[PDB]
RNA sequence: GGUUCGAAGACGAUCAGAUACCGUCGUAGUUCCGACCAUAAACGAUGCCGACCGGCGAUGCGGCGGCGUUAUUCCCAUGACCCGCCGGGCAGCUUCCGGGAAACCAAAGUCUUUGGGUUCCGGGGGGAGUAUGGUUGCAAAGCUGAAACUUAAAGGAAUUGA
């Protein structure tokens, strides 16, 4: 994860971050963030630490290396934000996305034919995507999840600091991670800039089809 | 226990016989009126000149009249 | 767990908490096994090899299970000093 | 108002083991209860612990180890006998394995297993299994 | 009071799903594309049914039908899933710095960037909205 | 007549390859099938009912009856149920408790009494067990004393394994199904009572996903 | 029979008792 | 047995409080525990606010509203239908219904 | 000292009958100054002093730190608005700290893992707060306060129905 220039945060992963607006967090608080917040704005805006957004971007995608199975892994987006950005995921690491309305009783039961039985649980929303996470406890289920300063930690084994409600902020989360266990396999290298643009995992509004369908001639 | 000194011991044992007049199996027990009251007086039986025979009836549900004497 | 002459008589070891050292029951579910990935450190790839974990049921709902895995992590030289 | 000490320190550690503290500070502090922790300190029921000289009474900052179910105290300090102490321990620790009961003899402050060992009776202070 | 059953609802988007192509607007034509290919017992529902589908068919002609997917709009739904755009949103040049966010990235080792065009925030911190 | 496993770790047991299910009891890992447990224990295995309770709900026209059968299980050497099952007649209600017990197994802790040489015999220290309001309390006690207590939670015990023990009780006994609910929940925690015998340390081992893993791949989706 | 109506019963057949008991002295 | 928290009034720092005349009634009520309510409406409420404007004096003029504050005994409140009885967890809603039109 | 209201009373309506609701009057009383009386669902139906065990959004009093508007213009500091820090106060919200028979309680928690110090008090229902004696008062009444006899249920919190 670190202190190992070979694993290390390249000039080349600094101006995507305050591009896109993943430090900016928020004006109120839990009790159990604050070793990842340096400290408040004056107009009301908290400002989230960004080292500690690599060493534990890495420590996530360190699970996911040493993750058997590529089906394994349940990701997971209810919210309309980011749902091309956990499909893409899956077109990239194999795994098998729920995206859009979680049918509960999905973990936890057996005789319907909508049967899952993961190892491990990457979910874009833990305040949103509430009913993934209990059902995260009657089977026992290594949980990772994007949080911010604000959700509380409520079924959850790693907590990444950064502002994840954004159209330019879910998908960029979720490409490095791919991007960072595809490094950490010997698929992309650490060398060549990897091919693949951010922009394929951000969610097109249905406001700027109609702005570029109609504009095109 | 409540009181929990350990040179109590009397506060501890004036409160207990205070109480224990309250129970009743007991106070039924330590006067006098169990036994002013009782026909036998304190005893498990004791004799008698019957004077007539004599028929109560019984309490509801029930129904039926019941034998009995006047001694 | 012997008589005098030393022979293993009860039927199971149990877990413990890597974290608190409260034995990890039979049916207490929002228990966790989470092994992490090692790396070459001149390569950046996974070598063959993870540092394993343990979390309890106890502790997950309580609040204090992503500051658990930090404070055994950082120790075991996965993540760096300073963080 | 604060009529004894032990037991202001002895649930809290306690109340630090339930919920989980790294380590405990206890406030006013003894010669008694300081010299009880090395007791414990003794079996491993806890680990090494700094007392912090203020120049009033201290303040101890225990390192507590989770292998503490419940420590206690017993009030007021009965006078036990070499004749009478089966019958604490057979109804105040749980199993004839494990479990101790601190006491004061003229030769120390000391585990029940040793007060057996130097044929001495005394007082009583609490408890630790 | 006209309402139809499940039993319609049912066998219409089941009869829409597949044979989009052959069916279309007219009731007294798709009356026969309904009979054709399946198995329909009563001449009653069989007008409920092929109806309803014209009642159906007017609606892909204006937006996405919930319970029933078809190969035309299938394909231009995920015309926009395979979109890439040519500039990026995120590998801009003149980004902007607030001096708290200029004074944590300095303690890390970018502490002279020559593309951080650092502003300023704006003097006054009232910011809440009053209650009642 | 097929056996058609479900689940993951089912599948697995079906094939012979994890081995014990003290395996299954240190992952934790959660039981919602029958035959799982039939398969290791079985024959070793011995049912009974303790209580039949009947139960109703007035409606508009006269009530609703229905049965309850609470059933106790568990081999001569360490290991119980006790399921419960409400139906509208009472052999459903027998059969259906039966399947739901052997889920809810759990394998039971045993020690000495002080001295040591031979085999374990008592619960290894007080322990005590609720549901309700029925306080029940299990004392450890010396060689061929027996199980000193009431019908109920004695008809667990003896079939458990511990052999000798000293009860306690409180509250509503009557309430059968608290009692019986009571005792069983107390020796489920003998296992969760830390001694100083198992303060060395943890060593890790594997998960039955993580090593059956290219098996499961090609075996069941 | 409310408490309280009970209570004034009591206390209304107490109060002619003290006039009895008075006379004969 | 108890069914509310805050026992009808609010009240956590006095003991004893000043009593007020229902205005349908005339019973006496605890300032707290009654429901109030406030009115404020112009002297033309609808049908009126049409033949006074054409038949005036003033060269552009406004009418004066008409201020009135209520108060209502609990059954005085539940019989006029201002209040409504409510179910168990909905009670607790203090957030009042919403005056859009 | 007697405006209003208003136990007792007089009428009018009401009803099978109403010495009850409503309606018209109206005494004792309602209000002051003096001395008695000592009880109320006198309530949070919840002992006082002590330690400890979570998160937040308000609020009142006091003290401290800090951008910027406004007032006294001439600014020194005092008032008014703005964001925290600490102490004591009345309440809230959130939650697998924990408890309980549940409703529910950050106390009603730290209780078979049963001991921080101390004061009042209950021991199935009626009989019965009765009789009696002693006590206190002008009086009504207040504090203390039994027995013979009488009976397998009173009762609590929650379910479904009607």
């Amino acid at each position: 994860s670190g202190a190992l220039d070979v694993l290390q945060m390249k000039e080349e992963d600094v101006l995507k971050f305050l591009a896109a607006g993943t430090h900016l967090g928020g004006t109120n608080l839990d009790f159990q963030m604050e070793q990842y917040i340096y400290k408040r704005k004056s107009d009301g805006i908290y400002i989230i630490n960004l080292k500690r957004t690599w060493e534990k971007l890495l420590l996530a995608a360190r699970a996911i290396v040493a993750i058997e199975n590529p089906a394994d892994v349940s990701v997971i987006s209810s919210r309309n934000t980011g749902q091309r950005a956990v499909l893409k995921f899956a077109a990239a690491t194999g795994a098998t996305p729920i995206a859009g309305r979680f049918t509960p009783g999905t973990f936890t039961n057996q005789i319907q034919t909508a049967f899952r039985e993961p190892r491990l649980l990457v979910v874009t929303d833990p305040r949103a995507d509430h009913q993934p996470l209990t059902e995260a406890s009657y089977v026992n289920l290594p949980t990772i999840a994007l949080c911010n300063t604000d959700s509380p930690l409520r079924y959850v084994d790693i907590a990444i600091p950064c502002n994840n409600k954004g159209a330019h902020s879910v998908g960029l989360m979720w490409w490095m991670l791919a991007r960072e266990v595809l490094r950490m396999r010997g698929t992309i290298s650490r060398e060549h800039p990897w091919e693949v643009m951010p922009d394929l995992y951000f969610y097109r509004d249905p406001e700027e089809i109609e702005k570029e369908e109609q504009a095109a001639a | 226990g409540k009181c929990r000194g350990l040179r109590t011991a009397r506060k501890l044992r004036s409160h207990r016989r205070d109480q224990k007049w309250h129970d009743k199996q007991y106070k039924k027990a330590h006067l006098g009126t169990a036994l002013k009251a009782n026909p036998f007086g304190g005893a498990s039986h004791a004799k008698g000149i019957v004077l007539e025979k004599v028929g109560v009836e019984a309490k509801q549900p029930n129904s039926a009249i019941r034998k009995c004497v006047r001694v | 767990m012997q008589n005098d002459a030393g022979e293993f008589v009860d039927l199971y070891v149990p877990r413990k908490c890597s974290a608190s050292n409260r034995i990890i029951g039979a049916k207490d579910h929002a228990s966790i096994q989470m092994n992490v990935a090692e790396v070459d450190k001149v390569t950046g790839r996974f070598n063959g090899q993870f540092k394993t974990y343990a979390i309890c049921g106890a502790i997950r709902r309580m609040g204090e299970s992503d500051d658990s895995i930090l404070r055994l992590a950082k120790a075991d030289g996965i993540v760096s000093k300073n963080f | 108002v604060r009529m004894n000490v032990l037991a202001d320190a002895l649930k809290s550690i306690n109340n630090a083991e339930k919920r989980g503290k790294r380590q405990v500070l206890i406030r006013p502090c003894s010669k008694v209860i300081v010299r009880f922790l090395t007791v414990m300190m003794k079996h491993g029921y806890i680990g090494e612990f700094e007392i912090i000289d203020d120049h009033r009474a201290g303040k101890i900052v225990v390192n507590l180890t989770g292998r503490l179910n419940k420590c206690g105290v017993i009030s007021p300090r009965f006078d036990v006998q070499l004749k009478d102490l089966e019958k604490w321990q057979n109804n105040l620790l749980p199993s004839r394995q494990f479990g101790f009961i601190v006491l004061t003899t003229s030769a120390g402050i000391m585990d029940h297993e040793e007060a057996r060992r130097k044929h001495t009776g005394g007082k009583i202070l609490g408890f630790f299994f | 009071g006209r309402v139809r059953t499940k039993t319609v609802k049912k066998a219409a988007r089941v009869i829409i799903e597949k044979y989009y192509t052959r069916l279309g607007n007219d009731f007294h034509t798709n009356k026969r594309v309904c009979e054709e290919i399946a198995i329909i017992p009563s001449k009653k529902l069989r007008n409920k049914i092929a109806g309803y589908v014209t009642h159906l068919m007017k609606r892909i002609q204006r937006g996405p039908v919930r319970g029933i997917s078809i190969k035309l709009q299938e394909e231009e739904r995920e015309r926009r899933d395979n979109y890439v755009p040519e500039v990026s949103a995120l590998d801009q040049e003149i980004i902007e710095v607030d001096p708290d966010t200029k004074e944590m990235l300095k303690l890390l080792d970018f502490g002279s960037l020559s593309n951080l065009q650092v502003t300023q925030p704006t003097v006054g911190m009232n910011f809440k909205t009053p209650r009642g | 007549k097929e056996w058609l496993p479900v689940t993951k770790l089912g599948r697995l047991v079906k094939d012979m390859k994890i081995k014990s299910l003290e395996e299954i009891y240190l992952f934790s890992l959660p039981i919602k099938e029958s035959e799982i447990i039939d398969f290791f224990l079985g024959a070793s295995l011995k049912d009974e009912v303790l209580k039949i309770m009947p139960v109703q709900k007035q409606t508009r026209a006269g009530q609703r009856t229905r049965f309850k059968a609470f059933v106790a299980i568990g081999d001569y050497n360490g290991h119980v149920g006790l399921g419960v099952k409400c139906s509208k007649e009472v052999a459903t209600a027998i059969r259906g408790a039966i399947i739901l017990a052997k889920l809810s197994i759990v394998p039971v802790r045993r020690g000495y009494w002080g001295n040591k040489i031979g085999k374990p015999h008592t619960v290894p220290c007080k322990v005590t067990g609720r549901c309700g309001s029925v306080l029940v309390r299990l004392i450890p006690a010396p060689r061929g004393t027996g199980i000193v207590s009431a019908p109920v939670p004695k008809k667990l015990l003896m079939m458990a394994g511990i052999d000798d023990c000293y009860t306690s009780a409180r509250g509503c006994t009557a309430t059968l199904g608290n009692f019986a609910k009571a005792t069983f929940d107390a020796i489920s925690k003998t296992y969760s009572y830390l001694t100083p015998d198992l303060w060395k340390e943890t060593v890790f081992t594997k998960s039955p996903y993580q090593e059956f893993t290219d098996h499961l791949v090609k075996t069941h989706t | 029979m409310r408490a309280k109506w009970r209570k004034k019963r009591m206390r209304r057949l107490k109060r002619k008792r003290r006039k009895m008991r008075q006379r004969s002295k | 047995t108890k069914k509310r928290r805050n026992n009808g009034r609010a009240k956590k720092g006095r003991g004893h409080v000043q009593p007020i005349r229902c205005t349908n009634c005339a019973r006496c009520v605890p300032k707290d525990k009654a429901i109030k309510k406030f009115v404020i409406r112009n002297i033309v409420e609808a049908a009126a606010v049409r033949d006074i404007s054409e038949a005036s004096v003033f060269d552009a003029y406004v009418l004066p509203k008409l201020y009135v504050k209520l108060h209502y005994c609990v059954s005085c409140a539940i019989h006029s239908k201002v209040v409504r009885n409510r179910s168990r967890e909905a009670r607790k809603d203090r957030t009042p219904p919403p005056r859009f039109r």
